[PDB]
């Protein structure tokens, strides 16, 4: 029963930012590593990056080089993406992804989705 | 960056019929491509990879082809809960990237 598990809504106002969790259980967490996801109305999916819990890499899309912060808490089978100024242009649901086998970048774990909502 | 483009916003299908969506990345990414598919409220689901080959659990009337630049999912006898959205990926090289998607929805 591999699954993950996102927190919930999130109601931000413009600056400030916001840190997601994404709790991993039915395999060992530092095992594979952990994705994340964006999907806005317009605009699409789009990929922002990810995290090694073995070493604590982090290979980030360029289009989100400053907006993501992706850190990873063993012990806690836990990853974290930090969100950076928020805008309204950062308003949209957030994945948590993560593969199925090792020979195929594909996702086939995912997080049931993390609604942020930059409002004043 | 590679560009996966899903040329077909909507496509209408029949319940019983068969359907056909591509993608075309704007690369050779080879055989490093998946299919998704997403209800709404929902986290996308994964139905192929590599191109041609099924996920687990994913039902016989998915079958998915391409090898290069131009890929296809379809779907042999489509079913009422298969009025879905079809997502494109491609993971050869980074950044990954996702075609816009395409709904299929019911001709009436």
């Amino acid at each position: 029963a591999v699954h993950l598990q996102q927190s919930g809504t999130e109601l931000v106002a413009p600056g400030g930012g916001v840190k997601l969790s994404c709790g991993a259980s039915g395999y060992t967490f530092t095992n594979y590593d952990m994705n994340w996801v964006r999907q806005r109305p317009g605009a699409g999916l789009e990929w922002i990056g990810w995290i090694f819990p073995g070493d604590g890499s982090a290979r980030g899309n360029e289009k989100f080089g400053g907006a993501a912060a992706l850190a990873a808490a063993a012990a806690g089978g836990t990853a974290y993406m930090g969100l950076g100024g928020l805008s309204s242009e950062d308003s949209g649901v957030y994945f948590c992804a993560r593969r199925g086998f090792a020979g195929a970048a594909s996702f086939a774990y995912w997080g049931q989705g993390t609604l942020v909502t930059a409002g004043g | 960056d590679i560009v996966m483009t899903q040329s077909h916003k909507f496509m209408s299908t029949s319940v019983g019929d068969r359907v056909s969506i591509t993608c075309k990345g704007s690369q050779d990414v080879n055989s490093a491509l998946a299919w998704y598919q997403q209800v709404p409220g929902q986290s996308p689901a994964l139905l192929i990879y590599s191109g041609s080959n099924r996920y687990s659990g994913v039902p016989g009337r998915f079958t998915a082809s391409g090898g290069g630049t131009d890929f296809s999912f379809t779907i042999s006898s489509v079913q009422g809960e298969d009025l879905a959205l079809y997502y494109c990926q491609q993971h050869y090289t980074t950044p990954w990237t996702f075609g816009g998607g395409t709904k299929l929805e019911i001709k009436r």
